RNA sequence: AUCGAGAGA
DNA sequence: CTCTCTCGATG
């Protein structure tokens, strides 16, 4: 009746942008930054790939609420280190060990058999 | 009704089960356990799907039209 | 700067009904008239009973918490127990007796003495080793 | 190779039990959300029924269509409907299987998963097969029509995600199970008298050592080892079933950094 | 008859009611178009607008308060005092 | 044969009933309930069965004896509420409105009276792995 | 439907009360909840 | 000694010692004209009437009693000197406060407090479960009973 | 509901990604919030669940009679037998992050029942609908596109608040806004308005010129006509 | 009363209500078919000429839009079926009835409307599904509870009423109740008992928790408090990470029993500007108290920021629990083996006592008390003798009771449940009575047909030594039916005279009100009060304090 | 009973003292008895007080009792509204009541006591005696829809 | 599974619920209230 | 719409 | 003296 589309949970409705970056005024050096048809499935990966960066001073994420899928993103790094560059080396991050988590996966199970 | 065709927890086909789990209990005569053990239906929740789960339909086709 | 320095004989742990923080009973062995009771996370750095810790009350090592980096940074403690909590009474006891109450996010403090520059500042580091 | 680590402790055609070492918490729990939810498959969206003189509604019958396990073998070279450049669908999004049923015998005249005929074209694709992964070779019971009953039907399966209907959920119950011995103290265990003697020992508890009484708690240290256990419904194999998930979280974190890249244009 | 601007007795300070009938009035007033005696800057709401006008004193209204026996003492909105 | 007889009020006034048939008989375990021992002999009759004392509604409430009573009562009134297959023949008949339940099941948890009301086979409801917690607060 | 055919009404000391007497022959729970509390009983 | 009366004056206190950072080792700067005619005229502006007349003035001293005795308990020139501490700044603070605070806890007119009665007797009235109370009884006071259900003479 | 007088609605529904879930992957379809519990004592819920559990895994069928040697300790023992915490609980794993929850958490099947109280047939709303022909008020009923009655205790409620003008868009605006013409004599509504032509009559007292107007609900004017219609006069001045 | 006091009205709607965590205090969740379909006349201004035009370009069916026009002339223009739907020049002046939308003051109500704050103004939030959703500390002061429970909003019409509903109506205004002089909102069901479960000394939080609730916190300054802890692990405790959530300037001193400025019990209760000292945070002083931490919070810092605490406290200790967990289950309805046996002795000592009674009532010894029968004095002796018997097996079973067992959690955090629940679930449920006796003889000179003749036996006259974890006997499940029959019964009478006694007070004080010189009169003029309350000050802002000089002895008072 | 009586030195202490509770009322005879304190004998029935002790005593007893009711469930309600609601069923000179019978018989406004139980004859005795409605009463307004003089409506606004 | 028990008018399934009534030709004595002249009251509602 | 009936909190 | 849906017979 009022149910909103399923789609709606990992499709991009009209005019919607993926991330959207927005200075923090609180804290100096901060971000927040809006992550749209995304969950925790996301957002937990990255905030804790972005504690592991020694550099990073603040990374904290969570959904606001759970009618919508989007979640915000605060990051907030050392002087000279854009916080940007965090997300990136952190994603990156995230895939080198995925890649090779799934060569590994790929090589030991073909040593396997039934 | 019928046999539902795959159980609400976990999602494991159920469906497929259900006359081999019949032929279980009265075929070989085993309780309604083990019939559910070789079935492959370790979880309690599809476990469930099969053993609390009501064949109405056999009643409904009784009926001409 | 420093504010304390003493070095005190664990008398009585208890575990009042907890599982992680014990409130520890002590006094001086330097001053006869100088005692202290702190609740202490026994899970990090655990108190049995007739101990010999030493105590420290200091002011530094206001502006958020960044994580211990590197470092490469002047710790200035090298203990084994720090915490950093809050002054909220001065109980005064006698003239040659003045009693402090710090809390420690919840772990209260228990602090009485004689001779103090302890005020009633935020800034109150407790320093605990061996 | 040079990062986590993988150790097939069991393999079968259904599930996989295996241990990944030198994973933080979040990657494995983003692992398991992926394999659950966001993994393509192919299964019955639309129903187009003709006749229908059985006893169950159509809907019904249309909502049991919907679970029927479908071939998602090279469902990657397969397209969404809704990204396909057609009217409606075609065969490069969809699959169009045909359904006839009709009372024969005086006996009741089952009508099980296997009498889906694929009609559309498959233009070599291994896509759209119903799994049958009974005993008789029947598959899923659909239905069950009486003497003069029939059931004539088609239905067109999409590419679709779990996340927008559990019917395209690719994995059944992914087992999930880290420290065994609560060293790291995750969890505080309700109790009468005895706490160990009361609760159950984990298999998993022969792969780590026990705690020491006279050690304390270590407070330094994470999360590394992690038991699971993907199952499988059929629509996708197991190894592919974690592999495509791995995949597939790789490539929206890849989104999400082109996302960025795309960001600096003025 | 009337009550005369010296020796009124009631209260000095606005009531909720008188607070609430004025703004209520003035936004009411303000959302058909009617001139703003105070700067916008930025402000749209008729309410909002209505609430800054109450700040500076720009609402030429006056409150005639009724008591019981049938007397009434007037009080500007200028005058009035506006704590809450 | 003269093995049951049928006894209103008031004849029932006038005689001592047996709760359980083994109250004609001439170290315990803690876990069961405490039931004063029979301090009476001169029996007339007994009842066939405590749990006869309710009716339809009550007598699919599973250990209705372990509920405060007012909560039994709610439970038999919203028992007339749940849904399910009312008849066998509900496609063939044309009530004002009906409802029926897609995939109804038979109660994990059962009473020896549900024998005789037909609800095995004809539930109204399901078996939910319920989950009793606090979860995201909703 | 069972309960409803097996169902009690009574019209107008305490008859809304369950009395002793009701024993074995009208249940003790299954009774409406509000005004129609007491006098409609099920056997 | 509990009783609901308007004005927290506890808490204006310890915001007083909180808001100028006060110590409790420093003379304070006040006098003692400063302390007793200040609060002796503060009792003066805590108005609840305003009218001109005997009357009016007499109805206006007889309901802020009260609180007055509870201004001067608070505000004794021991107990603002030794256990309060309080500066000139924070004491005149204080007055200025404990006014605009009484002038805020003022009835507004117009205040339809009969129906807010009502409910404030009603509604509380409705989440009710040797004498007759509860809601028979209250049932008895509102109807006000001829023959209450249990007559008690209470004899000391 | 459950079978125990455990009445409540669906406050959300969870995707089994979202979902809290036990070692073995196993997701509840319901979940309950433990306050429900000590207050009402339906310990016989628990004791349900338990038993449902046993029953489930062991396949057999779990007796609820009442007046039954059954105890919560042989079921205990039951459960152990089949590898679980003899009480139920089970160490579940937060669903959003992976990591274990403190608690566990009593959790199991429990027989759940669909009431026929559902939202979509209780959701209602009216933005001005079909009135009334006697009274001239918006009708009663969802079926009807009907309005909802802003009853007397309302009426107390916004009372004691002292919002006025609300009250009065309530008993007009928001309903039965009614203008009527009286005569400057008798005060009654026997004035015959020609509009169109300004003549205002008044067949009685010879009326043209000391005519009124005013705003009153057509339900106080039905009153007044029926008081009318009783023999009596409630003449309507318009001033002190 | 059916169609002047009373009547039906037009843009109003009613819906099954829902609760959610992450809405506000004086929010309120609006379906989306129902925000399209109760609409609100915007007349055209240059201030928002676009966005009317914009929502009538959208129409009706598209929220956020328009259901009719109306222009200068009063004609009516229907944007659902007109031709010139697509191009219209929003002349000013000209009236336009736009869908109601986000932060729009809409008044919310529950039946049976008992008090004022059965009817409060909420803002609102346009939300998908078909569920009113409301802020859980909303829930005290309707009376409402989620199990099928329905409310009405209604929508004001004009500028004025609206202002109405917004600076009188408000529920930020509505907090600290005129009715108690004490809030009458609070902290609730899970955000109670999660509270109680982050404040204790036990509970630390490491780094990235820490950070995720410190960004949950909307009014967070983005300042990392210092960890309670730096070695050899940074970890923060509840009190502290909750600490952001309480406003500066707060202070708030209580103390309970044992509570000396150390609280060895961690009980009691100390915050020193917004800061937390000691103490366990829990009903006494997040609840609705009277001098709690809301009404503090209230009179200091204001009604807006106390309902934006409310959202604070609720998200942080919402998030921290959702990530903890918390459940029930029948092993907290347990007691131990040696307990169970003393409680099992303890009820027969007290049949015991109870037979000794009557074998001396019946060799007529028993001598009556001064003004009552024998049979009373023996019926009141018994009565009490089972009363003690119930309390005594039920303080044995909470004593009983671990600080890990959940019911005694709820119960300590004041969450929900209470001690004759965990008495009457564990240890014994005591003696059922009808009209203030025991169970009397229905049939003669016996309660049951099952019993001999004149058994005036605890377990006759229906005392229960079981408790709902053993299990009632038929006597016993019997008797209990009457005892909650008669439950049943005496509530819907209660609830039926208390609704007819509300009405005839409402009815006699309704022309009651405070005039411009603080004299309580009615319509006629008559003075009720010369001074309301006599003293002249409302009820909302009056607190409790103490007269510190009626008290001590004159030593102390000169002292 | 127990009881706070100030001590000689200065603070209170808890001085018990023996209290005659009593099934049965007769208040005009058991105060004149030569034995107990006359000054400080109370009656859970406020209208035996009302007619010994007068009116004014009489609502002392009836707020006590009302109180009473109240704080007996637990619950507590603030002074001013059971002393208003006592104000205003004593202050027509005896002990007016709740209900049709009393406060529905007081010279208010006719459509204002037609608003409750007796509806029809009270406007018919209104027709017969000529009554005249001042329309300051709020259900009055209520009923011709116009703004009560009620909280927002307490007072006029003009322009200056 | 039907058990009847019901009639069907105008295609509309009736129940007749079973009337509680206080039973004919028995003798009973009741004591009246006080204000009440007479004290006590046998009766018997014969059919 | 006018009267009865069931039910919701 | 006592807020909703609903049904189903009546004019
Ligand atoms: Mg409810
Ligand atoms: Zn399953
Ligand atoms: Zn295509
Ligand atoms: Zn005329």
């Amino acid at each position: 009746m009022n149910a909103p589309d399923r789609f709606e949970l990992f499709l991009l409705g009209e005019g919607e942008s993926k991330l959207k970056i927005d200075p923090d005024t609180k804290a100096p050096n901060a971000v927040v930054i809006t992550f749209e048809k995304e969950d925790h499935t996301l957002g937990n990966l990255i905030r804790a790939e972005l504690l592991n960066d020694r550099k990073v001073l603040f990374a904290a994420y969570k959904v606001e609420h759970p009618f919508f899928a989007r979640f915000k993103l605060r990051i907030q790094t050392t002087e000279g280190y854009d916080p940007k560059d965090a997300l990136k080396n952190a994603c990156n991050s995230i895939i080198n060990k995925l890649g090779a988590l799934k060569t590994n996966f790929e090589t030991e199970w073909n040593l396997q058999t039934l | 009704m019928i046999v539902p065709v795959r159980c609400f927890s976990c999602g494991k086909v159920v469906g497929d089960k259900w006359e081999s789990y019949l032929n279980l209990l009265q075929e070989d005569e085993l309780d309604e356990g083990t019939a559910l053990s070789r079935l492959g239906l370790k979880r309690y929740c599809c476990r469930r799907m099969i053993l609390t789960h009501v064949d109405l339909i056999e009643k409904f086709l009784r009926y001409n039209p | 700067n420093t504010l304390f320095d003493d070095i005190f004989q664990v008398s009585e742990v208890d575990p009042g009904r907890y599982n992680k923080v014990c409130r520890i009973e002590a006094a001086s062995t330097t001053q006869d008239q100088c005692k202290l009771t702190l609740d202490i996370n026994v899970e990090l750095f655990p108190v049995a009973a007739q101990d010999s810790l030493t105590v420290t009350i200091a002011s530094s090592l206001t502006r958020s918490w960044r994580p211990p980096q590197a470092g490469d940074r002047s710790l200035a403690d090298d203990y084994d127990y720090v915490m950093y909590g809050t002054a909220y009474k001065f109980e005064e006891v006698s003239k040659d007796l003045i009693a402090v109450y710090y809390s420690f996010g919840g772990l209260l403090m228990r602090l009485e003495g004689n001779y103090l520059n302890n005020l009633k500042q935020e800034n109150a580091y407790l320093l605990i080793r061996r | 190779e040079e990062g986590p680590q993988v150790k097939i402790r069991e393999a079968s055609k259904d599930n996989v039990d295996f241990i990944l070492s030198n994973v933080d918490l979040a990657m494995a729990n983003s692992l398991r959300r992926v394999m659950i939810a966001e993994i393509p498959t192919l299964a019955i969206d639309s129903v187009e029924v003709e006749t229908n003189t059985t006893v169950l509604a159509d809907e019904f019958i249309a909502h049991r269509l919907g679970l029927i396990p479908l071939q998602s073998m090279d469902i990657e070279q397969l397209e969404y409907s809704r990204d396909c450049f057609c009217e409606d669908h075609c065969d490069k999004c969809s699959v169009v299987l045909t359904l006839q049923a009709f009372g024969e015998s005086e006996s009741t005249t089952n009508v099980y998963s296997k009498d889906l005929v694929i009609v559309s074209n498959l233009m070599g694709r291994n896509i759209g097969h119903p799994i049958i992964q009974d005993k008789e070779g029947n598959g899923v019971l659909i239905c069950k029509l009486r003497k003069g009953q029939e059931l004539k039907l088609t239905c067109v399966a999409k590419k679709g995600i779990a996340k927008e209907h559990a019917k395209w959920g690719p994995a059944a119950a992914i087992e999930f199970e880290y420290d065994p011995w609560n060293k790291l103290k995750h969890t505080d265990y309700w109790y009468e008298q005895d706490s160990a003697k009361e609760w159950p020992q984990s298999k998993n508890c022969e792969y780590e050592d026990p705690p020491n009484e006279g050690d304390p708690f270590d407070y330094k240290a994470q999360a590394d080892t992690f038991y699971m256990n993907v199952e499988s419904v059929g629509s996708i194999p197991v190894d592919q079933v974690v592999v495509r998930g791995i995949d597939t979280l790789q490539k929206k974190v890849a989104s999400i950094l082109l996302a960025l890249t795309q960001m600096d244009q003025d | 008859k009337a009550i005369p601007k010296d020796q009124r007795a009631t209260t000095p300070y606005m009531t909720k009611y008188e607070r609430a009938r004025i703004l209520g009035t003035r936004a009411l007033q303000i959302s058909m178009n009617a001139p703003v005696f105070v700067d916008l800057e930025g402000e749209t709401d008729p309410l909002r607008i209505a609430m800054k006008e109450l700040a500076e004193k720009k609402i030429p209204l006056v409150i005639r308060r009724y008591l019981p026996d049938g007397s009434f003492e007037d009080w500007s909105v200028e005058e009035l005092i506006v704590d809450l | 044969e003269g093995l049951v007889e049928y006894i209103d009020a008031e004849e029932e006034e006038s005689i001592l009933i047996a709760m359980q048939p083994e109250d004609l008989e001439p170290d315990v375990d803690p876990a069961k309930r405490i039931r004063v021992s029979h301090h009476a002999t001169t029996f007339t009759h007994c009842e066939i069965h405590p749990s006869m004392i309710l009716g339809v509604a009550a007598s699919i409430i599973p250990f209705p004896d372990h509920n405060q009573s007012p909560r039994n009562t709610y439970q038999s009134a919203m028992g007339k509420q749940a849904m399910g297959v009312f008849l066998t023949n509900y496609n063939v008949r044309m009530d004002t409105m009906a409802n029926i339940l897609y995939y109804p099941q038979k109660p994990l948890g059962t009473t020896r009276a549900m024998e005789y009301l037909k609800f095995r086979e004809l539930p109204a409801g399901q078996n939910a792995i319920v989950a009793i917690a606090c979860y995201s607060g909703y | 439907t069972l309960s409803h055919l097996r169902r009690t009404n009574t019209p107008i000391a305490k008859p809304r009360q369950l009395h002793n007497t009701h024993w074995g022959l009208v249940c003790p729970a299954e009774t409406p909840e509000g005004q129609a509390c007491g006098l409609v009983k099920n056997l | 000694a509990n009783w609901p009366l308007p004005v927290n004056i506890r808490r204006i206190i310890q915001n007083a010692q909180q808001t100028f950072h006060i110590d409790h080792t420093k003379p304070s700067d006040l006098t003692i004209k400063d302390i007793v005619l200040g609060v002796k005229d503060l009792q003066e502006n805590l108005l609840v009437l305003r009218g001109k007349n005997e009357i009016i003035q007499n109805a206006q001293r007889d309901a802020v009693t009260l609180f007055c005795c509870l201004l001067r308990s608070r505000l004794a020139t021991r107990r603002v000197l030794q256990e309060y501490r309080l500066t000139k700044q924070a004491f005149d603070w204080v007055l200025s406060n404990i006014e605009a605070q009484f002038l805020r806890s003022v009835v507004h007119p117009g205040e339809m407090v009969g129906v807010l009665a009502a409910q404030s007797i009603g509604e509380p009235a409705t989440q009710m479960t040797k004498v007759t109370s509860g809601v028979p009884r209250l049932k008895e006071i509102l109807n006000v009973a001829k023959n209450m259900k249990t007559p008690s003479l209470t004899v000391y | 509901a459950s079978r125990h007088g455990q009445k409540g609605t669906i406050g959300i529904t969870y995707r089994r990604e979202d979902m809290p879930f036990t070692a073995e992957g196993i997701v509840p379809d319901l979940i309950i919030n433990p306050h429900a519990i000590p207050s009402r004592m339906t310990v016989a819920h628990l004791i349900e669940c338990l038993l449902s559990k046993v029953a489930a895994l062991s396949g057999n069928e779990g007796d609820a009679s009442p007046f039954t040697d059954i105890t919560v300790e042989g079921i205990s023992k039951l459960l152990r037998e089949h590898g679980y915490q003899s009480r139920g609980f089970e160490v579940m794993y937060n669903g959003h992050t992976g990591k274990k929850l403190m608690a566990q958490i009593f959790f199991g099947p429990t027989y759940y029942q669909r009431l026929r109280h559902m939202v979509d047939d209780k959701i209602h709303a009216r933005a001005r609908g079909p009135m009334q022909v006697l009274t001239r008020q918006p009708v009663e009923g969802r079926s009807r596109d009907g309005g909802l009655r802003f009853g007397e205790m309302e009426r107390d409620c916004m009372i004691a608040h002292g919002a006025a003008s609300f009250l009065k868009e309530r008993l007009m605006e928001a309903s039965d806004a009614f203008r009527v013409h009286i005569c400057g004599i008798c005060g009654l509504m026997t004035v015959i308005a020609k509009l169109n032509h300004n003549q205002f009559e008044c067949k009685g007292c010879d009326n043209k010129i000391d005519i009124y107007q005013i705003h009153i609900p057509y339900a106080a004017k039905l009153l007044f006509q029926e008081l009318m219609a009783m023999n009596i006069t409630p003449r309507l001045y318009t001033d002190r | 009363r059916g169609n002047l006091m009373g009547k039906r009205v037009d843009f109003s709607a009613r819906t099954v209500i829902s609760g959610d965590p992450n809405l506000e205090l004086d929010q309120v969740g609006v379906p989306k078919s129902i925000a399209k379909t109760l609409t609100y006349p915007e007349v055209v201004t240059p201030y928002n000429i676009d966005r009317l035009t914009q929502l009538v370009r959208n129409g009706p069916n598209e929220h956020p839009g328009a259901k009719y026009v109306i222009r200068d002339s009063g004609d009516r223009i229907d944007l659902r079926y007109s031709k010139r739907a697509g191009d219209i020049q929003l002349q000013y002046g000209w009236k336009v009835e736009r869908h109601i939308m986000d932060n729009d003051p809409v008044l919310f109500n529950r039946q049976p409307s008992l008090h004022k704050m059965s009817m409060m103004a909420h803002r609102v939030k346009v939300i998908p599904y078909s569920t009113f959703r409301l802020n859980l500390s909303v829930t005290s002061p309707y009376n409402a509870d989620f199990d099928g429970d329905e409310m009405n909003l209604h929508v004001p019409q004009s500028e004025e009423t609206r202002a109405e509903l917004s600076q009188l109506c408000a529920v930020p205004l509505q907090i600290v109740s005129p009715q108690s002089n004490k809030p009458c909102m609070g902290i609730v069901q899970d955000t109670l008992c999660g509270i109680r479960k982050l404040t204790l000394r036990d509970t630390f939080i490491e780094l990235d928790q820490v950070l995720n609730m410190l960004y949950w916190v909307p009014d967070w300054d983005g300042v990392i408090p210092t960890p309670a802890i730096i070695k050899p692990k940074p970890l923060w405790s509840g009190k502290q990470i909750l600490s952001v959530a309480i406003p500066n300037g707060i202070h708030l001193q209580r103390f309970d029993e044992g509570t000396t400025l150390l609280s060895p019990k961690d009980n009691g209760m100390l915050i020193i500007d917004g800061q937390i000292i000691f103490g366990v945070v829990e009903k006494k002083t997040v609840g609705s108290s009277n001098g709690g931490l809301i009404h503090v919070v209230t009179r200091e810092k204001g009604p807006q920021v106390c309902a934006k605490l409310f959202g604070n406290i609720q998200k942080v200790v919402n998030f921290w629990l959702l990530h903890n967990g918390f459940s029930t289950g029948i092993g907290d309805t347990i007691a131990d083996g040696p307990t169970m046996r003393e409680i099992t002795e303890t009820i027969a000592e007290a049949k015991k006592k109870v037979l000794d009674v009557t074998k001396e009532a019946q060799a007529n010894l028993l001598t009556a008390k001064h003004g009552m029968t024998l049979r009373e004095s023996f019926e009141d002796n018994v009565v009490r003798f089972l009363n003690e018997a119930r309390d005594k097996a039920g303080r044995l079973a909470e004593v009983n009771l671990k600080d890990l067992n959940n019911v005694k959690q709820m119960v300590m955090a004041g969450s929900k449940g209470s001690f004759i629940n965990i008495a009457q679930m564990s240890a014994c449920v005591g003696q059922q009575s009808v009209e203030g006796k025991r169970i009397a003889f229905g049939f003669v000179d016996r309660t049951l047909p099952h019993f001999s003749k004149d058994d005036y036996s605890p377990e006759s006259k229906g005392f229960v030594e079981n408790s709902y974890l053993r299990g009632l006997t038929p006597q016993e499940f019997f008797f209990h039916a009457m005892g909650g029959r008669e439950g049943l019964i005496d509530t819907a009478v209660k609830t039926a005279e208390t609704g007819y006694i509300q009405r005839r007070l409402v009815k006699a004080l309704e022309d009651i009100m405070v005039h411009y010189d603080n004299t309580t009169r009615n319509s006629l003029g008559n003075v009720i009060q010369f001074i309301y309350g006599e003293d002249g000050m409302d009820a909302a802002h009056i607190e409790k304090q103490s007269l510190d000089t009626i008290g001590g002895s004159d030593a102390a008072f000169e002292k | 009973y127990d009881r706070k009586v100030p001590s000689p030195t200065g603070e209170y202490v808890k001085e018990p003292e023996w209290v005659l509770e009593t099934d049965g009322v007769n208040l005009s005879e058991v105060m004149t008895v030569p034995g107990i304190d006359p000054t400080r004998i109370y009656t859970n029935s406020f209208i035996d007080i009302m007619e010994v002790l007068g009116i004014e005593a009489g609502r002392a007893a009836l707020y006590k009792e009302v109180y009473n009711v109240i704080a007996s469930d637990g619950s507590y309600v603030n002074y001013r509204h059971m002393a208003l609601l006592v104000d205003v069923m004593t202050t027509q000179g005896g002990l007016t009541s709740v209900t049709r019978h009393g406060f529905n018989r007081s010279n208010t406004g006719a459509l204002m006591r037609c608003s409750f139980e007796e509806t029809v004859e009270i406007l018919f005795e209104a027709g017969a005696s000529a009554e005249l409605d001042d329309c300051r009463g709020v259900s009055e307004n209520v009923i011709l829809g116009q703004m009560a003089p009620i909280g927002t409506g307490a007072f006029d606004v003009m322009i200056d | 599974f039907d058990m009847g028990g019901y009639f069907i008018i105008n295609g509309s399934e009736k129940v007749l619920i079973a009337q509680e009534r206080s039973a004919g030709n028995i003798v009973q004595v009741f004591k009246k209230a006080a204000p009440s002249p007479i004290s006590h009251v046998a009766e018997i509602r014969s059919a």
